[PDB]
RNA sequence: GAAGAUGAUCAGAUACCGUCGUAGUCUUAACCAUAAACUAUGCCGACUAGGGAUCGGUUGUUGUUCUUUUAUUGACGCAAUCGGCACCUUACGAGAAAUCAAAGUCUUUGGGUUCUGGGGGGAGUAUGGUCGCAAGGCUGAAACUUAAAGGAAUUGACGGAAG
C-alpha cells in the first residue's frame, strides 16, 4: 500500500495555504519550489510532499478541498456572501400584493388587529 | 381506602410544594384540614387557601410560597403529656430555634409553643417546618 | 406503609411480633433455649 | 441480573402461551418466545425460470409463490444466524433491520 | 442570622430564585441571573439599568424557565397578554 | 507566575473580586486554583487516606495510588479532593489542587441561644454517597465534635465546634463517607430558615461590573 | 412599559406571514401550547405571531444589556441557519459559532476556541443540543428559537418560531439584529429603513 | 449437585428410612 | 413416549443420535395440593413528568369507501373522555448497582393492613403431631461445623461463541 502519512499530507496543506499563486500542476516545478521554500531533511520526504502538494493542486483546479484554505479562495467565497438580492423573496409583490394563507392565519390577521389584504 | 384525609392533604401539599408548584389541589377537606392549615398560615408557610363547596365532603385550593419545607402528619395521634412535648420536639423539628409540632388539645388545635404557654397537653397531630 | 401496624391499639401484636422474630438472634435463642445449660461441656461455667 | 425487560418473550397480561415446535430441533417453545420468520420464495430458482418458460404449453403463465411460516427455538435460532447475539444497548432495538 | 448584641453572624446571604424562592446554591451552575433592558419612550436601551430576574437549576433543567420568565416579565410591564394564569 | 485562562482568574489578579463570598453569591464557576491561594491565604489541608487500586491487564496488576484531601480555613469554608496517579506525591498535590477547587461556605449556627459567635449548625442536614448516609445534629456548647475521626477532622477544618453525628451504611468505604459528610455540611446553606425569608435585591455580578477588566 | 411604537407593525406581519414563520410542527409540546393560536385541520399549529414579536423585542433586549456585545454567543448547527448567524454577528458585533459545536467550547478552559459567553442564541435546541448542555455547566442564560415540539430544557427565553424552514430561520435573525441595533442607538430610530435586506441572512444552495 | 438431584436422593434416603422402622413402628 | 429392548458412537457409556415400545398421553367418577405456580416485585388509598400507539364503553365531528340516490347502514377519518394490556423518553427522585413511573413522595425517617428474613452449612434433616390409598403435603428442631458464602458492576484472560 501507498498510503501517505499525517507529515507529508499536513505539509502539503500549509505549502498550499502559504504559497498557492506560485504554485503549479507539474511534479518538477513543485519539487524545486518546495526545495527552496520547506527545509526538508530528506529528499525521498521532499519528493512525497512535492507529489502530494501536485495531487491536492490538481483536485482543487476541479473544484474546493476540505481542510485547505488560501487567501483567494476565502476572499471569493466572502464577495459571493455579500450577495444582496436587488428584488427580495420576501417582498409581497412576488405575489401582487395578496398573501394565500389559508382561512385559520387569515383569522390569527385579524384578531392581532391588522387588515391586511389576504 | 381513605384512612386520613389529614395525610393526604399534607402530602399533596408536600409534593406541590417540591415541584416548584406554587399554588395545589385537596379532596376531600375537612375541619381538622382547616385547623391545621390555619396554623401553617399563621405562621406564613402558605399563602392563602380558598374552601371549595361541592354540598359533599368539600375541596380546597393552596397557595404556596416557596418557605414550606416540610409538613406532615405523626400517625397515630399518640397521647402525649406536657413533659413527653421535649421528646417530639426534638425528634421532629430540624432546629430548637423554629419549626412546630402541631397538637390537637381539649383547648383547640395549635402548635406546641401556644400549647406551652397556655400549659395544656392532648394528642400530637403534625409537625411543619 | 410499612408492613407493621401502626394503630394506637396495636400494641400487643407488636410485641408478640417482636417475641416472635427474637428466635432468629442466635445469643437470645441460646439463652432462653438454655443450651449451654443442658449441652455445654463446662455447663455453663468459665473453668472446669 | 435481569437480561430483558421482557423476559426474552413476548408475554404480558396473561398467564400460559401454548408452545410451538421448533422447525429445526422439534423443541416446544412458547409462541410468544419463538422466533418466527414469515417466508415467500419463488418457486423455482431464478436460474430455471427461462428454462420453465421455453418448456411451457402456456404463455405468459404466472410461476406460483412458495408460503411458509417458520418457527425456531432460541438455540437454532442462534446456531443457524437467523439472529445474533448483540451489544447491550442494540439489544434493545425492536424495529427490523435494513 | 445574628446574635444577641444583633450582630449580623452571617457570611454571604444568599441569593433566592425568582420562581420558586428556593435558595441559589454556591455549586448551582445550572442556575443563571438574567438582565433585561430598560426601555425609555425614545426607545433607546438605558444604560446600565438593568431588571433582573434569577432562576435556580431546578426550575431551568424542568423546563419551566420560559413559562417562569413570561410571567416574570408580565407582571413588570416587560410583556403583555403572552402569559395567561388561566389554562 | 500565574497569567489567568478565566475572566474570575483575571478580576481575582487585579483587586475587583477580594471576597470568595462574592464569587458563591453568583453562583460562578472556580477553574483555577490560585483564585482560592488568592483569596484564602489560610488554608490546612490533611491528607485522609492513601489507597492502592489495580487494574488488570494482560502483562499482570498496574498499580495506581489514590488520595483523598481534606482543606479548610478553620473559619467557615472547607473543600473535599480526591485524585488518582501513578505516584503518591503527585496524587497529593493533585487533590490538594482539586479540594481547592471545591471550597464551599459553611453555615454555623446556634444551639439554643445565640451568646458569642456561632458555635454548632443551623438546622439537621444530612449527606448520602454510595451506601454511606451522614447525619448532622446541632449540639450544645459545652459539647466537642461527636464523630470518627475522619468525620471530626472535616469538622473541625470548616470551622464546627459542636456537633453530633450519626452515620449508617458502609462506613469503612472512607471515601464515600467523606463525600457524603462533604455534601451534608454544605447543605446548611440549602436549607431555609425563616430568618432568610426576608428578599434581598439581586446585586450586579462582579463580571458585569467589571466587564472591562474581566476581558483579557 | 413599552411605548406603542414597540407594537407588531403590519409590515412586519407581511414579512412575519410571507415566510411561512407562524407554520408550527403537527404535535405541540406541553410547554408550548401557549405559543399555539390554533391548529389547521391538517394538523399543523398556527403560532401567534404577536407572542413571537413580544418574544423578539424581549431577547433583543436581553442582548442589548450585555455589556460587551462579544460576550454574546449566537450558535446553529443547522445548514439554514450558519449564513444567518454569521451575519448576526457581522452586524452585532457578536460572537458567532457556526456549523460543528466543539465539545469542550464553555468547559475546557486550555481549548484553543474556548469562550465565555455571557449569553447564548441558539437556532434549535435540538440541532444545537451541545451548546445547551455545556451552558447549563457553566452558569449561561439560553435563548433560542423554539418551534412548537422542539426542547424546552435549560431554554430561558424561547422565541416561537418555525426553525425549520429556510426563509423563517434567516427573518428571525434579521428581526433580532435589527432590534439590537434600534436600541443601541446604531440604527436612528425605529421608523427608518434598514440597510440591509432580508435576502442577507437567507441561507442559498451551493450552485444557486 | 444440581440441588433437584440432592432432593431425590434425601427422597430415596428417607423413604428407606420409612421401611427400617416400619418394621418396629 | 418415562421403564425396558435394540443399532451406533466411545477408552467405557446401561447417555446424547437411530429403531421399537410399556406406563403415561385422552375421557368419566374420585384423589393428590405441588412448579423458576415469576413481574423472582402482597393488598387497599392519595399524590408526583413528558410522549405516541392500542383494546372496551360513551360523547362531539369528514377532501373517505360503501347501502342506495340519500336517513336511524356500515366501515374508515378527526377529536374528547372513563376503564384496561403495554410501550418510548427523562431522571426531579430512588438505588450497591443492574436498573425503577415505581423499586419515587424513605435520618426532612409515621395513610391502613397481612405475611416473610436476620452470616454460611447441618436442614426443610431428625423427632412428635397432622392430612393422604400411596407417592408425598403441612408443621418443624438441636448437637455439631465454618470465615466467609453471597449480590451488582470493572479491567483482563479464556470460550468446541459471533463479526
Ligand atoms: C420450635 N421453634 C419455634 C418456632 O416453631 C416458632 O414457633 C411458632 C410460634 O412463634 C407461634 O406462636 C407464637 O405466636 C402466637 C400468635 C399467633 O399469637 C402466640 O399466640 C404465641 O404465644 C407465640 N408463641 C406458634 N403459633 C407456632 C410456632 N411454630 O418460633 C418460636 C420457636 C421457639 O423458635
Ligand atoms: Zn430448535
Amino acid at each position: 500500500g501507498r498510503v501517505r502519512t499525517k507529515t507529508v499530507k499536513r505539509a502539503s496543506k500549509v505549502l498550499i495555504e502559504r504559497f498557492y499563486p506560485k504554485l503549479t500542476l507539474d511534479f518538477e516545478t513543485n519539487k524545486r519550489l518546495t526545495s527552496e521554500i520547506a527545509v526538508i531533511q530528506s529528499k525521498r520526504l521532499r519528493n512525497k510532499i512535492a507529489g502530494y502538494t501536485t495531487h491536492l493542486m490538481k483536485r482543487i483546479q476541479k473544484g474546493p478541498v476540505r481542510g485547505i484554505s488560501f487567501k483567494l479562495q476565502e476572499e471569493e467565497r466572502e464577495r459571493k456572501d455579500q450577495y444582496v438580492p436587488e428584488v427580495s423573496a420576501l417582498d409581497l409583490s412576488h405575489t401582487n400584493g395578496q398573501l394565500e394563507i389559508d382561512a385559520d392565519t387569515a383569522d390569527l390577521v385579524k384578531s392581532l388587529g391588522f387588515k391586511i389584504p389576504v | 381506602t381513605r384512612t386520613s384525609v389529614l395525610a393526604d392533604a399534607l402530602n399533596a401539599i408536600n409534593n406541590a410544594e417540591k415541584t416548584g408548584k406554587r399554588q395545589v389541589l385537596i379532596r376531600p377537606s375537612s375541619k381538622v384540614i382547616i385547623k391545621f392549615l390555619t396554623v401553617m398560615q399563621k405562621h406564613g408557610y402558605i399563602g392563602e387557601f380558598e374552601y371549595i363547596d361541592d354540598h359533599r365532603s368539600g375541596k380546597i385550593v393552596v397557595q404556596l410560597n416557596g418557605r414550606l419545607n416540610k409538613c406532615g402528619v405523626i400517625q397515630p395521634r399518640f397521647n402525649v403529656k406536657i413533659n413527653d412535648i421535649e421528646r417530639w420536639t426534638d425528634n421532629l423539628l430540624p432546629a430548637r430555634q423554629f419549626g412546630y409540632v402541631i397538637l390537637t388539645t381539649s383547648a383547640g388545635i395549635m402548635d406546641h409553643e401556644e400549647a406551652r404557654r397556655k400549659h395544656v397537653s392532648g394528642k400530637i397531630l403534625g409537625f411543619v417546618y | 406503609g410499612k408492613g407493621k401496624p401502626r394503630g394506637l391499639n396495636s400494641a400487643r401484636k407488636l410485641r408478640v411480633h417482636r417475641r416472635n422474630n427474637r428466635w432468629a438472634d442466635q445469643a437470645y435463642k441460646a439463652r432462653l433455649l438454655g443450651t449451654a445449660f443442658k449441652s455445654s461441656p463446662f455447663g455453663g461455667s468459665s473453668h472446669a | 441480573p435481569k437480561k430483558r425487560a421482557s423476559n426474552g418473550r413476548n408475554k404480558k397480561g396473561r398467564g400460559h402461551v401454548k408452545p410451538v415446535r421448533c422447525l429445526n430441533c422439534a423443541r416446544c417453545v412458547p409462541k410468544d418466545k419463538a422466533i418466527k420468520r414469515v417466508t415467500i420464495r419463488n418457486m423455482v430458482e431464478a436460474a430455471a425460470v427461462r428454462d420453465l418458460s421455453e418448456a411451457s404449453v402456456y404463455a405468459e403463465y404466472a410461476l406460483p409463490k412458495l408460503y411458509n411460516k417458520l418457527h425456531y427455538c432460541v438455540s437454532c435460532a442462534i446456531h443457524a444466524r437467523i439472529v445474533r447475539v448483540r451489544s447491550r444497548t442494540d439489544r434493545k432495538i425492536r424495529t427490523p433491520p435494513q | 442570622m445574628e446574635n444577641d448584641k444583633g450582630q449580623l453572624v452571617e457570611l454571604y446571604v444568599p441569593r433566592k430564585c425568582s420562581a420558586t424562592n428556593r435558595i441559589i446554591k454556591a455549586k448551582d451552575h445550572a442556575s443563571v441571573q438574567i438582565s433585561i433592558a430598560k426601555v425609555d419612550e425614545d426607545g433607546r436601551a438605558i444604560a446600565g439599568e438593568n431588571i433582573t430576574y434569577a432562576l435556580s437549576g431546578y426550575v431551568r433543567g424542568r423546563g419551566e424557565a420560559d413559562d417562569s420568565l413570561n410571567r416574570l416579565a408580565q407582571q413588570d410591564g416587560l410583556l403583555k397578554n403572552v402569559w395567561s394564569y388561566s389554562r | 507566575g500565574w497569567t489567568p485562562v478565566t475572566k474570575l482568574g483575571r478580576l481575582v489578579k487585579a483587586g475587583k473580586i477580594t471576597s470568595v463570598e462574592q464569587i458563591y453569591l453568583h453562583s460562578l464557576p472556580v477553574k483555577e486554583y490560585q483564585i482560592i491561594d488568592l483569596l484564602l491565604p489560610d488554608l490546612k489541608d490533611d491528607v485522609m487516606k492513601i489507597r492502592s487500586v489495580q487494574k488488570q491487564t494482560r502483562a499482570g496488576q498496574r498499580t495506581r495510588m489514590k488520595a483523598v484531601v481534606v482543606i479548610g480555613d478553620s473559619n467557615g469554608h472547607v473543600g473535599l479532593g480526591i485524585k488518582t496517579a501513578k505516584e503518591v506525591a503527585s496524587a497529593i498535590k493533585a487533590a490538594i489542587v482539586i479540594a481547592k477547587l471545591s471550597i464551599i461556605p459553611i453555615r454555623r449556627g446556634y444551639w439554643g441561644s445565640n451568646l458569642g459567635q456561632p458555635h454548632s449548625l443551623p438546622c439537621k442536614v444530612t449527606g448520602k454517597c454510595g451506601s454511606v448516609a451522614v447525619r448532622l445534629i446541632p449540639a450544645p456548647r459545652g459539647k466537642g465534635i461527636v464523630a470518627s475521626p475522619v468525620v471530626k477532622r472535616l469538622m473541625q477544618l470548616a470551622g464546627v465546634e459542636d456537633v453530633y453525628t450519626s452515620s449508617s451504611g458502609s462506613t469503612r468505604t472512607t471515601e464515600n463517607t467523606l463525600k457524603a459528610a462533604f455534601a451534608a455540611i454544605g447543605n446548611t446553606y440549602s436549607f431555609l430558615t425563616p430568618n432568610l425569608w426576608a428578599e434581598t435585591p439581586l446585586a450586579a455580578s462582579p463580571l458585569e461590573v467589571y466587564a472591562e477588566e474581566a476581558a483579557a | 412599559s413599552l411605548p406603542a411604537s414597540f407594537d407588531l407593525t403590519p409590515e412586519d406581519a407581511k414579512l412575519l406571514l410571507a415566510a411561512n414563520v407562524h407554520l408550527g410542527a403537527k404535535n405541540v409540546q406541553v410547554h408550548n401550547k401557549p405559543y399555539v393560536y390554533k391548529t389547521r385541520p391538517d394538523g399543523m399549529n398556527i403560532i401567534n405571531i404577536g407572542k413571537t414579536w413580544e418574544k423578539i423585542v424581549l431577547a433583543a433586549r436581553i442582548i442589548a444589556a450585555v455589556p460587551n456585545a462579544s460576550d454574546v454567543a449566537v450558535c446553529s448547527s443547522r445548514t439554514f441557519g450558519q449564513r444567518a448567524v454569521l451575519k448576526f454577528a457581522a452586524h452585532t458585533g457578536a460572537t458567532a459559532i457556526a456549523g460543528r459545536f466543539t465539545p469542550g467550547n464553555f468547559t475546557n478552559y486550555i481549548t484553543r476556541s474556548f469562550k465565555e459567553p455571557r449569553l447564548v442564541v441558539v437556532t434549535d435546541p435540538r440541532t444545537d443540543a451541545q451548546a445547551i448542555k455545556e451552558s447549563s455547566y457553566v452558569n449561561i442564560p439560553v435563548i433560542a428559537l423554539t418551534d412548537m415540539d422542539s426542547p424546552s430544557e435549560y431554554v430561558d427565553v424561547a422565541i416561537p418560531c418555525n426553525n425549520k424552514g429556510k426563509h423563517s430561520i434567516g427573518l428571525i435573525w434579521w428581526l433580532l439584529a435589527r432590534e439590537v441595533l434600534r436600541l443601541r442607538g446604531i440604527i436612528p430610530d425605529r421608523t427608518t429603513e434598514w440597510s440591509v435586506m432580508p435576502d442577507l441572512y437567507f441561507y442559498r444552495d451551493p450552485e444557486e | 449437585m444440581r440441588d433437584k438431584w440432592r432432593k431425590k436422593r434425601v427422597r430415596r434416603l428417607k423413604r428407606k428410612r420409612r421401611k427400617v422402622r416400619a418394621r418396629s413402628k
